[PDB]
């Protein structure tokens, strides 16, 4: 088993975090660190009102294939383990998740829609929007279809698994430098399991500043 | 087409061989800031200059005695539209040098109005031994001399003692350039340039920020401040951050919004003693940068005083005391 | 690794569109300069700079009225110890530019001396017209005013007039930088500045150079100039010239080795009637760089003359009219 | 349609020229094109003394292989011939006067295959390690039957024109030597509708004269 999943079926995890309302039962002076921003979501919403920049990236990241890099891929999966004229991505969203996104940009075009749920049923669904009841049917579906890269899209309880059982190969994690009020977090990355490893440039958005850093699964066991 | 792949190699057959040890440098000590795949927060600006000297630097001796590593000739762009640059990977404070700049507008020389508020920037610059080493010993004690702020406002006006009135005298460059900021936007003689070499001898010291340009472009401000001394670990996070303050103001009361504070660096160094604490710098990822909030209120640069400067969302590592001894 | 090859894809997710370029640039404009892979020769410095400013200059109007492309902010360098760089996809004469150096060094104003030599870079600016129009009325034709020289030997001085006698009158700074460079290398104030603030109306127009910085390290001599305006199409090729040629004498009259001339450039732009010109010169190949030589016998900076300078192996393409009327 | 030997086989020449000295004519408004730089030899060797960084390049150039690449190399040149699917290195062509006016000390050339075009001369008459061949139509064939990355073409002049009119070279690797000394053996003029140059160095000062590298390239007419 040194044939690991994230790595066959590159599983990625794609999201964004803002900063958190200490409470007002903070200490004296503040201190800062990674887990500073962790905001990801309120009462079933995101924290803020709309960051267009963060949402023009996420598209583009979770939308982009490469065609001339997939049958290396195709070559890894199978060995491991006309349809669709456009080569695609997977994104694994949790029912949560997938009842935020507003009505005209169902199903996220461009891509494999698939939705963690213990309740819902395929049929009053499209043919085309799979759907699975734990994390493992997951891997089974992927090992049929035909795609470029899976990205997990949250929510946390969606996270908090992928992350525990480790299918997460590498996390865009985009930064909000602006502080709102959060009940669900984003779980807090251990260093000794992934480091960053790209940071971009900064940009300003919708009043507030922002940049995108890259977290990768540390080879060390 | 990997032809031209081994065409590249070729070009560099008179590469330096760095398989030759240079500067005292332990490989592990820049571990974290090499992991690094791409670079692209603006703030590497600053540190990979930072790396540049310690790895290529030229050991020197220098004024103070400390020594040091040092280049010749950078230039950083930082876009103000985007973020405020205040450095992320250390903590750095605003009110000294805001202070700094107020009084620099006024045109003063007085270093006590400076103390009077606990900034003490120019504080070992105005003592009685600092003035007589520079063999002003007819100069009161915490009197500059014609610095910076007397240039701004009375350019080539004959300089007295701290006290005297110079109103009307000399030349009034901040005011100069603002009217033509206003008036004649696409002028390439908007310059502000604090090296009187007539007044050299009678400052404290001679000016580091030698002298500012603007440029104007659609509603646009942008301005390259060239800097003939930079003290890399603990002046030039400073100066970054007052000229951009300064750029903001300028761009507000001439109605335009600011585009990029672009520093070019001469003589580059880092000190000796900030060797180890720069070390540890480098290993820091930087955060997303602060925004800079002026009072939309203040119409002229007369009139801001300091509680009309925000930084907001300013998330920087602890700080960091440069010195070895200290 | 190639997976990082799809994140530097994810990091240029907010770049520019193709026809969100802002100017009329047809595709095979720069066919022949855009067909080559590797671009090293440093005379790309300068031909990247027009190329950049082109593409993405900002079109804008100046005092002159013929209107510019423009950006604000570059720097070339140029390694003195492997070459002269004179430009090579047109061709360039150097007599007048040398012969104007030796008239600065002489602290010259007289424009007469060098309308006499047959030079006439400073022609057009001594006239009875363009004095007048600088509201110099009482200014005799072709005096200068306290220009380049003047300050370089004289700063601070009242000038009267082009005759005067003004020994000992004013700061030699030429005098006092040779002196820093052989007595204090290591020194961060060894400038030369021509911006003289007070003095700039007197002038028949302020100088476009505004100071040279200067940089000793290993028995080598370093140099950086910063222009204020820079006209791409005609000025820069000479200035990059000049400032070369001067870092040579400094250099071996403090028995130095010249090392790099840095050339840091303000407000650079393109003249609208260049356009056509720098497209033809854009598309030529650079030859190899020709060599100076100095006679080796002058010890100070002074006692050069037009003679004790040879331009060799100068190879280059047809000199070009750059005026779209000429 | 149909391969080119040059491709298949990757033969190039390398080259140094520097300024011919022509002496009297009109001199201070004298024309200069690609063509100024062409002066090769001067009564058997080179017009100059001695110009180290020109033997540094040289010397890099014709040594360097990249072993990961030639996997490939060899698929193509058997592809080509039909045939099926120690250390390597480049092979080296000169004529014999070439041959001869290289110093004892550094033949055979280090690290690479030596091969001598000659009719005079035969194997019996070397002592080193040499192929011998008579014919141009004979270099194919050997090549044919080696293992090797890259073939360089070093001149001299005769060698260089029957290279370049039988059209055997893909690339010339040209040094412009900037100064001026007396020649008796010239490179061919390169006809800009057959080689065009893509690459241009950095420009460098060597033994009192200052000198830069470009690449030409074959053409698409
Ligand atoms: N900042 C960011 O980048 C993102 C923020 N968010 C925010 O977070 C919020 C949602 O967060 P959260 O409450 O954590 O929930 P999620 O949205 O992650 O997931 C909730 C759903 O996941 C299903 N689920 C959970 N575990 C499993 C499992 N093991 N197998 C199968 N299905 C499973 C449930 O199905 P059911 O109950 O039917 O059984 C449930 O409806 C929203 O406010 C959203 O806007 C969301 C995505 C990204
Ligand atoms: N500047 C540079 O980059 C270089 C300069 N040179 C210079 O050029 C000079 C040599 O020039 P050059 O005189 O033209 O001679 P070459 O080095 O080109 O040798 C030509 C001779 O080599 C043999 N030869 C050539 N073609 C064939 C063929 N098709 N079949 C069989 N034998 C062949 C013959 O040898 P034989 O008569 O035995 O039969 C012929 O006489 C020297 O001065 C050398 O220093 C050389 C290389 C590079
Ligand atoms: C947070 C967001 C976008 N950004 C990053 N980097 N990471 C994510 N996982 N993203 O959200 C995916 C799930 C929510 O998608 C939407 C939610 C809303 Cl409310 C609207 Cl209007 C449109 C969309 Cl597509
Ligand atoms: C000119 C040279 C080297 N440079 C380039 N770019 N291209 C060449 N084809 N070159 O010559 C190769 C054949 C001659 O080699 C030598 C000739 C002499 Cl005379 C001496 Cl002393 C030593 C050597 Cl290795
Ligand atoms: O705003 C400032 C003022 C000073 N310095 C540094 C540069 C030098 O290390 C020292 C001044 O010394 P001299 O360059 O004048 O010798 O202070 C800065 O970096 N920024
Ligand atoms: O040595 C020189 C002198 C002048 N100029 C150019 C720059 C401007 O195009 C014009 C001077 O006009 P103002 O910048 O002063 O407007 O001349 C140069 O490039 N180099």
């Amino acid at each position: 088993m040194m044939e690991q999943v994230c790595d066959v079926f590159d599983i990625y995890a794609i999201c964004a975090c803002c900063k958190v309302e200490s409470k007002n039962e903070g200490k004296k002076n503040e201190v800062f660190n990674n887990y500073t921003f962790r905001g990801l979501g309120n009462k079933g919403v995101l924290p803020w009102k709309c960051i267009s920049l963060d949402m023009k990236y996420f598209r583009a990241v979770t939308t982009y294939v490469n065609e001339s890099k997939y049958e290396k891929l195709k070559y890894k999966r199978c060995k491991y383990l006309p349809n669709s004229k456009k080569l695609q991505n997977v994104v694994v969203m949790g029912r949560t998740n997938w009842e935020s996104i507003p009505k005209k940009f169902k199903p996220l075009s461009n891509r494999i829609n698939v939705i963690l749920s213990r309740t819902l049923k395929k049929e009053d669904f499209d043919e085309d929007v799979y759907i699975i009841n734990k994390v493992e049917d997951l891997i089974v579906l992927l090992g049929k279809l035909n795609y470029y890269k899976c990205f997990i899209l949250g929510g946390s309880v969606v996270y908090q698994e992928f992350l525990e059982k480790k299918l997460i190969k590498k996390i865009y994690f985009t930064r909000i430098n602006s502080t709102y009020e959060c009940d669900v977090f984003f779980p807090e990355i251990n260093e000794n399991e992934y480091q960053i490893i790209s940071v971009s440039d900064v940009y300003t958005s919708n009043n507030t500043t922002l940049d995108f850093i890259i977290y990768k699964k540390t080879n060390n066991k | 087409d990997d032809e031209e792949e081994d065409d590249f190699v070729y070009f560099n057959f008179n590469k330096e061989k760095e398989e030759k040890n240079k500067n005292s440098i332990h490989p592990n000590d820049f571990q974290i800031y090499n992991s690094l795949k791409y670079k692209y927060h603006p703030e590497y600006q600053y540190l990979n200059i930072i790396y540049d000297i310690m790895m290529n630097g030229n050991k020197q001796s220098d004024r103070t005695g400390v020594g040091v590593l040092s280049k010749f000739g950078y230039i950083m762009k930082f876009d103000l539209s985007q973020y405020f640059p205040l450095l992320t990977t250390k903590k750095l404070f605003l009110r000294g040098i805001i202070e700094e700049l107020l009084w620099f507008i006024r045109g003063e020389t007085n270093g006590n109005t400076l103390l009077n508020k606990n900034v003490r920037i120019w504080e070992a610059n105005g003592t009685r031994e600092f003035l007589d080493n520079r063999k002003l010993f007819h100069r009161e004690v915490n009197d500059l001399g014609p610095i910076y702020g007397f240039q701004w406002r009375h350019f080539g006006a004959e300089y007295t003692n701290m006290y005297d009135n110079y109103e009307n005298k000399g030349v009034d460059q901040l005011k100069n350039i603002i009217n033509l900021i206003k008036n004649d936007p696409t002028s390439r003689r908007i310059l502000l340039c604090a090296w009187n070499v007539k007044d050299l001898d009678q400052m404290a010291l001679p000016p580091c920020h030698i002298l500012c340009q603007f440029y104007v472009f659609d509603g646009k401000l942008s301005c390259i401040m060239y800097q003939r001394s930079c003290d890399l670990g603990l002046g030039v996070p400073f100066n970054i951050a007052s000229y951009s303050i300064f750029t903001h103001m300028i761009a507000q009361v001439c109605n335009l919004q600011p585009a990029q504070f672009i520093h070019v660096l001469g003589n580059a160094h880092v000190y000796n003693n900030h060797i180890d604490s720069l070390k540890i710098q480098l290993n820091r990822i930087p955060y997303p940068f602060p925004t800079l909030k002026l009072n939309p209120d203040i119409k002229n640069i007369e009139d801001f005083t300091i509680s009309d400067f925000t930084i907001q969302n300013y998330v920087h590592h602890e700080k960091i005391s440069m010195d070895m001894a200290a």
